[PDB]
Formats: C-alpha cells, structure tokens, sequence
C-alpha cells in the first residue's frame, strides 16, 4: 500500500523506457526511427537486466 | 512485386484453408521461431503459434 506506484513497481526496465520516451518526447520525432525504438524497447522488456546483450541493446538504444 | 505473396492468397482461397504469411528475411535467432520458453517475463511464442491461432485451422496455408 505504501508503494502507491513507488519502488518494486518502476522494475529499473520500464525506468529506461519512461526515460528514453521523455527524452524524445519533445523532439520531433521520426515516426520510422519512433517505431524503432518501439522495437528496442521491446526487446528490452523481453530480456533480462543482467546479460550482455541486454546490455549491448541498452547502449545502442542510448 | 511480381504477386507471388497474392499466388499465395489466391492460392489458398482456391483451397478453402486459410492464409498467412511469415518473413524470414535475414533473421539469425531461431527464437521468433520457437519464442521463448516462457520462464521469463515477456518470453513469446513463435510466429508459428501466431500464425495457427490467428489462422484457426490446423491445415492453414503457411
Ligand atoms: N500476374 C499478375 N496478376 C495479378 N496481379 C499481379 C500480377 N503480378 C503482380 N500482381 C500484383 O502484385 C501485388 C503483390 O505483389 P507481391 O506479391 O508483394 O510481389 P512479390 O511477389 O515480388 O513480393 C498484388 O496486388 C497483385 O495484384
């Protein structure tokens, strides 16, 4: 109860997604490179968080 | 664009079975195939799954 979407719920993944879309929030955006990173954020939902290529895409989506 | 993908449609339609079609276009991971074991969170079946699910049949036109 005291979470109140705080801590656990955030998952240090979704943290990188909510970053990255900030951060090209106010850019004008291509919608091709938009999708993209749609793309890599999936991947990055559907891998762990301590791998290698977890962390080879994270570096190629910064 | 020579219409072999609308073969494919026409095809089926003269079978009656269902039509679908998959991209193997330099794919490498035999993942997309065979998804993922499902253990991990956001793990996904193969295209396969997909493509028989959407299809409904077990004699669609792959
Ligand atoms: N001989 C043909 N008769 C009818 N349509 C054709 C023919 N050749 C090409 N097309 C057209 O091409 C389109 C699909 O092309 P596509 O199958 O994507 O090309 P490719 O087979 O090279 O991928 C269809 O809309 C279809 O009408």
């Amino acid at each position: 109860i005291i979470k109140k979407e705080l801590g656990l719920e955030k998952d240090d993944k979704d943290a990188i997604e909510e970053k990255f879309r900030e951060r090209l929030k106010e850019l004008v955006v291509p919608k091709h490179v938009m999708d993209v990173v749609d793309e890599e954020l999936s991947k990055l939902g559907l891998l762990d968080n301590h791998s290698s290529e977890f962390n080879v895409t994270r570096n190629y989506l910064d | 664009g020579v219409g072999k993908t609308s073969i494919a449609r026409s095809i089926a339609r003269a079978l009656n079975r269902e039509y679908f079609r998959f991209s193997v276009g330099g794919m490498t991971d035999v993942a997309e195939i065979k998804g993922h074991r499902r253990t991990y969170v956001g793990a996904m079946p193969g295209k396969i799954i997909q493509c028989l699910k959407k299809t409904k049949t077990e004699n669609p036109l792959i």
